[PDB]
């Protein structure tokens, strides 16, 4: 909200400066995002007052005769300029704000205009150019410079918490300052009151929306413009004055977070009933605004005999009939608690936002309303000249705050402080809390307008902040964690080195959005994502990811786009969505490859990425293998799935060629796998010092058989003295069984003590030779000289 | 037929050796508790290794210590403050003269720990090596008492074998410490008491010879008024124990066979 | 002494919301835009693994995770839980509706606000420098109370930096978790102890530290941007 | 005696001093995942060596050596790893290998040193015949590690 220092200065009449106002309330918790200088006005723009005004003939203008000190003529065609007013009259020779160019004698439909009367847009004191600044005709002498009687103000934009309601009312922010001990002059609404009954009554139909509904009564009005001072507050609040009693209700309410409205009893009839709206009524809001009603919206109604119809939306924006203008003689004062959440609904549902929404929507002081009424009213009779009803009609009961528990010591305690208990207890009476007890454990009941304060920490926050936080000491805990905290860091530190090991290896990390495009599941060919976004940020993030490797190859696009990467290894962790939430590690291969760049061979394509996988679980020291299986979006000839330790975790192979022409990209590699990756226990196999049998041969099998079965079948057959074996040839051709195959083996032998006698070997390398043939395969090679 | 289950290029796959990973374990513990890493230079003069510990010569405390005594100018080692510093060089035989050189250094209070290669003239076997590897821990500032170093072993302890496990403090000799002590944790799976190293509250005449260098150099005193504990404890037994290793003489042989076996834990 | 732990990006209403004292239809639930989910077959698992319901969400803060790890652990502990967050708003150069924030949540007898204070302070010092320096503010938070945020001085930049916001673990807080912990069979663990948490946003201090300029750059995907980091490792 | 934790805020300037340390050891890490296999060799080397392997004589000497054969403190660090290599192609016999070793070197002054070494057939497919080997191949996995130090490369003659 915005707080115009001057205004503030005047609960508060010793503060020292904006400057130093906006430390006092960053340490009560009430941050300004801006400090604002406002309401510079030059030397020619005095008071002038309005004579009369003649209609030029042919025109929408007025010739206005002011009385400024000299008589002087100007022309205005604003449609409020008329007699009996007073009004901002700019002089010829006057640099304004805006215009840039002077302002000077211009002759304008026949007569001469000495300079102009002023707009609030135009005096640049507000946003409003609609019409002329609205003066009371005696606020000055004619003539006298405007600024003499308007300052320029500096202006605060605080930032209120919802938590300190209370503090959208600038009585409210000097509470707090008071109880920094800086001199509280709160105002006295002296009321010179009479005793006569109300000509209305009071059905408050709906007790629920409004727990807590007055009215107060004023008449002999006499509806003119507000005071100099008022306007200038108004306007530095960031409001537009319309006149004394409309303005009294807006002043009040940023006074003491207490919205408050004034309806001509013209239009009340015989009383005035808050009660839920019927459905399809309508009502036209004072902004103009033609609406029709809801079932839900609280309404502030009237009623003449069977009849019964809207004033206005109760806590949210008052109706454009009975809203008070200068015909008003008299008016039912509504100041009341209404129920937030009905507020919060009924401002939503209407796509309104209010000052009054606002308040009522954070809450307001459930006692404050007749203190307020007595302000109001008080106002009402110095401005407007009002007699007011000592009685007030009210309806409802709110109970006062309960005490809550307090202990100095635990307030000390809970903050690492010690400040002693006589000045704890003081703070807390500063704010207005009422103190009882003789300790340890004290009996605070706060005030009603602190709907912040119900447990003994809220309580210790008061201490703190008016102590200061800044008066809190700095320490360490020393502890020995609970034995269940142990090693709970295991699983994300895991991760991490999994993503450095990855980092160092050669992948380069990326981050990717967890929103998916729910089209991709049909382009990737994916099962479709089961979690959904009731409210996406647009259909292309309407989804949760699925998978990861979709986003990489779209940044592989996107990449090859800005810029031209004529290869790339990277990789990505992040959470994936489907029946359960899981983390999945992806990596992305393409481009040339590896090798000399001024030579010609390269190492790319599919064996080059599961080469580098290869390398990671050797590293991570796990099982590592890649047996066949096909996947929709991937390579019916380049696809398998991937094991870890002998256990299906993902996939890895081509990306579909179909896939990549959709999006127009070269042949694209990659994998997918799930973690955390499996953990094999270190069982040290101490090495032998005994040298170890080398012998080699090859294997003659079909075309389609996969090396998996050749490795596996030759290694389970070699036996328990099996050290090596690795595959360094394949030929597959002229002269071999066409269709079939040869596989280079190395083999070596090797035992924990005695060492191996060719008998063993040559004995045991038997048991594979023919369980090789077993099976329907050879042994091209023998006999290798 | 593309053959997906056939290998891939040879990258090469690195690897740790079993002492690196032995001593970042035991760093990582001690970074949690709030000690800092810091190195020293492993040929260090008597001064560091010995006087400035109260081990003076001809001690028969100095005997603790089976010291590799070099030879040759030219050679210029450098202080705690890069400053050249004299004296019959060495090879440290225990990383605690670090603790020296870092007191000059620094002010209290402070956590350190300071892992590094050592040499002692032994016959290397099965279990005994004349180069191996120690973790110093100091720990220095008013108030600090011994009570915190049972509190650190005993966290030790925990973070390296389990909640079932215990440490137990017996009182021992050492120049650089007084009260003095040895300490050994409870493994379950071995269900043994294992001897892990010494430690007690740096000796007063250790304060005193760091300020006293101090001065000597134009630093003014910063360890009147502070106590302190250290410990120091060897990574070749606490790594064989752990990763199940017969032979210490392996940690230097270079048995790729060997290292090899530790591309798992990293 | 903190150790990391991580939670789930998907969470339910309870952990989000309702256990750290952020009732619906709250004027205070309106600090977090949140991204609502649906679909049925999702099965989320709570603290103990067993299956939770309630309105699915994205987490817009890591904080329900101080929850899920009070009631499957006991004081005192120290715990810091980084992870991604979202966030229903619009993305431009200092906002994203993806992003990432570090909690912290340190329990235990005798735990206080001076406690807090030393935490800031420590990491001030060890992201800054000797010169550096922190501020607290009062500042509201339904999870903590007193509440408060906290910014550093950063002496290169000569400004202060607001980094995130912190307080003493709310009453009601504990309260859940015990309520939560008994309907699940554990005893109360948590009536006779305090504790101070904290959430700082890793973008803003990511872009202060490396000099980036466009916060959409991390998600971005541009191969010239992330290599740009190879040398910080 | 109880058990206890201190508690304190350290003095100003043992900030950071963990920072040589860690550089170091992530040095370490890069190299471990980029490929290279760490070895630990003694500081101790053959005088004789100096002459052997061609390099200046060892400054530092040990006035009461375990053996002739390491009466001195080591000058470099590749000697140690050109032996090993040699002794592991004796008790097994490796193909090819990817070495590397961090280690305090002695010479006029103290100081730490890394040292890689590479041998064998390269890398490539196993079943295959084209191969990336030798000076190259090393070159390349240093260009590698540089990269991902963020530091410029380069050998010249
Ligand atoms: C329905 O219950 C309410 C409504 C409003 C309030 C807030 C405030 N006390 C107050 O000044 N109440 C009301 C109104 O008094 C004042 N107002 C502002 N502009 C006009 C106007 N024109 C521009 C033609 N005509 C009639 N009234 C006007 O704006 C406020 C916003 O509604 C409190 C309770
Ligand atoms: N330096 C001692 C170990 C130790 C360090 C610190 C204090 C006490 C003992 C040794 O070699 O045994
Ligand atoms: N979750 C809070 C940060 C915070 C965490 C813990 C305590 C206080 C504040 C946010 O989103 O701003």
């Amino acid at each position: 909200m915005r707080v115009p220092f001057s205004w503030l200065k005047a609960y508060v009449p010793e503060l020292e400066s904006p400057e130093v106002l906006e430390e006092r309330l960053a340490g009560l918790g009430f941050e300004t995002d801006r400090i604002e200088r406002v309401f510079p006005i030059p030397r020619g723009v005095v008071f002038a007052r309005v004579l009369e005004a003649h209609p030029i003939p042919g025109t929408r203008l007025k010739r206005l005769v002011l009385d400024a000190g000299r008589t002087v003529e100007v022309v205005s065609g604003a449609e409020n300029a008329r007699k009996g007013i007073g009004v901002a009259l700019a002089l010829p020779g006057t640099e304004l704000p805006g215009l840039g160019q002077k302002v000077g004698e211009r002759v304008i439909q026949g007569v001469r205009s000495f300079g102009m009367a002023l707009s609030p847009r135009e005096l640049g004191v507000g946003e409003y150019g609609g019409g002329l600044l609205e003066f009371p005709e005696d606020a000055l002498p004619p003539g006298t410079p405007l600024s003499e009687a308007w300052p320029e103000e500096v202006v605060l934009d605080l930032e209120v918490t919802p938590n300190r309601p209370d503090a959208l009312g600038l009585l409210g922010l000097a509470r707090d300052l008071h109880a920094l001990g800086y001199a509280l002059v709160e105002p006295e609404a002296a009321l010179k009151a009479e005793a006569l009954p109300l000509p209305f009554a009071l059905k408050v139909e709906d007790p629920e929306g409004a727990p807590h509904f007055t009215l107060g009564y004023a008449f002999g009005l006499r509806v003119a413009p507000s005071p100099l001072w008022m306007q200038r507050a108004l306007f530095a609040a960031g409001m537009r004055p319309i006149n004394n009693v409309v303005d009294v209700t807006n002043y009040v309410m940023l006074e003491r977070a207490q919205p408050m409205h004034a309806f001509d009893l013209r239009f009340v009839g015989e009383g005035i009933a808050v009660r839920r709206a019927r459905e399809g009524e309508r009502l036209k809001t004072l902004d103009g605004v033609e609406r029709t009603l809801h079932p839900e919206d609280l309404v502030i109604a009237g009623w003449r005999g069977e009849e019964s119809f809207p004033l206005g939306l109760a806590g949210v924006m008052g109706g454009a009939e009975s809203e008070v203008r200068e015909d008003t003689e008299a008016i039912a004062l509504e100041v009341a608690c209404f129920d937030p959440v009905s507020i919060r609904k009924t401002a939503r549902r209407h796509g309104l936002r209010t000052e009054a929404s606002h308040r009522f929507e954070r809450g307001v002081d459930p006692l404050g309303q007749v203190p307020a009424q007595r302000r109001a009213l008080s106002l009402l009779q110095a401005l407007a000249g009002a007699r007011v009803a000592e009685a007030l009609l009210e309806a409802g009961s709110p109970k006062p705050p309960e005490a809550i528990p307090f202990r100095p010591e635990y307030a000390n305690r809970l903050l690492g402080t010690s400040y002693p208990e006589a000045e704890q207890i003081a703070i807390l009476k500063r704010l207005g809390c009422r103190v009882e007890g003789e300790g340890p454990t004290y009996r605070v009941t706060p005030p009603s307008h602190r709907l912040d304060l119900r447990l003994e920490e809220d309580l210790v926050e008061e201490v703190a902040r008016i102590q200061g936080y800044e008066t809190i000491p700095l320490a360490l805990p020393a502890f020995f964690p609970a034995p269940d905290n142990r090693g709970v860091e295991a699983p994300y530190r895991k991760e991490q080195r999994l993503r450095e090991v990855l980092s160092g290896l050669g992948f380069q990390e990326v981050y990717t959005y967890s929103f998916m495009d729910p089209e991709d599941a049909r382009r990737f060919r994916l099962d479709p994502p089961r979690l959904l976004l009731l409210n996406p940020l647009a259909p292309e993030k309407a989804a949760l990811r699925t998978h990861l490797f979709p986003g990489l190859v779209r940044v592989l696009k996107e990449n090859l786009d800005l810029d031209r990467p004529e290869r790339a290894l990277l990789f990505e962790v992040g959470r994936v969505f489907r029946e359960r939430e899981e983390t999945h590690l992806a990596g992305l291969l393409f481009g040339e490859g590896v090798g000399l760049p001024w030579a010609k061979e390269r190492l790319s394509g599919y064996f080059l990425l599961k080469g580098y996988l290869e390398a990671l679980f050797a590293r991570l020291g796990l099982a590592f293998r890649v047996e066949a299986q096909a996947f929709p979006f991937l390579h019916p000839g380049v696809s398998g799935r991937v094991l870890v330790e002998g256990e299906e975790v993902g996939f890895l192979g081509a990306l579909h060629p179909e896939i990549a022409q959709e999006l127009e990209l070269p042949p694209v590699h990659l994998f997918e796998l799930r973690l955390p990756l499996p953990d094999k226990p270190l069982a040290f196999q101490d090495p032998s010092r005994h040298p170890a049998a080398f012998r080699d041969l090859a294997v003659v099998v079909p075309a389609p058989t996969p090396y998996g079965e050749v490795e596996a079948l030759v290694r389970e057959a070699a036996g328990p003295y099996l050290e090596s074996l690795a595959l360094f040839d394949l030929y597959q051709g002229p002269p071999l069984p066409e269709g079939h195959k040869s596989l280079a083996f190395h083999l070596r032998f090797r035992h924990p003590k005695r060492t191996l006698r060719d008998e063993e070997v040559e004995e045991a390398v038997s048991r594979v030779a023919e369980a090789l043939r077993a099976r329907g395969f050879g042994l091209r090679g023998l006999d290798t000289p | 037929r593309v053959d997906v289950s056939l290998p891939g290029a040879s990258l090469f796959s690195g690897g740790l050796h079993p002492i690196t990973l032995m001593e970042r374990e035991l760093v990582e513990i001690f970074r949690a508790l709030g000690y800092q890493a810091v190195e020293g230079p492993e040929v260090e003069s008597e001064f560091f290794n010995f006087d400035a510990l109260n081990i003076p010569e001809h001690h028969p405390a100095r005997d603790m210590w089976d010291t590799f005594w070099l030879t040759g100018e030219g050679f210029r080692l450098e202080g705690p403050l890069g400053e050249e510093v004299e004296g019959r060089l060495l090879l440290r035989t225990h990383t605690s003269p670090m603790q020296v050189r870092y007191m000059v250094a620094h002010t209290p209070p402070f956590r350190i720990v300071v892992p590094g290669r050592v040499f002692r003239f032994e016959q290397t076997d099965a279990t005994h090596e004349a180069v191996f590897h120690q973790l110093e821990g100091l720990v220095v500032g008013e108030g600090i008492a011994m009570a915190h170093l049972k509190g650190a072993i005993y966290e030790l302890a925990q973070a390296l074998f389990g909640p079932d496990s215990k440490v137990r403090f017996q009182p021992v000799y050492f120049p650089f410490v007084e009260p003095g002590a040895q300490f050994a944790v409870w493994w379950p799976e071995g269900g043994k008491w294992l001897e892990l190293g010494g430690a007690g509250m740096v000796h007063p005449k250790v304060f005193q010879a760091v300020d006293a260098y101090r001065e000597r150099l134009g630093l003014p005193p910063a360890y009147r008024g502070v106590t302190g504990f250290a410990f120091g404890l060897g990574v070749e037994r606490l790594a064989m124990l752990r990763y199940g290793i017969p032979d210490i003489r392996y940690f230097f042989g270079g048995r790729l066979k060997f290292l090899e076996q530790f591309k798992g834990v990293l």
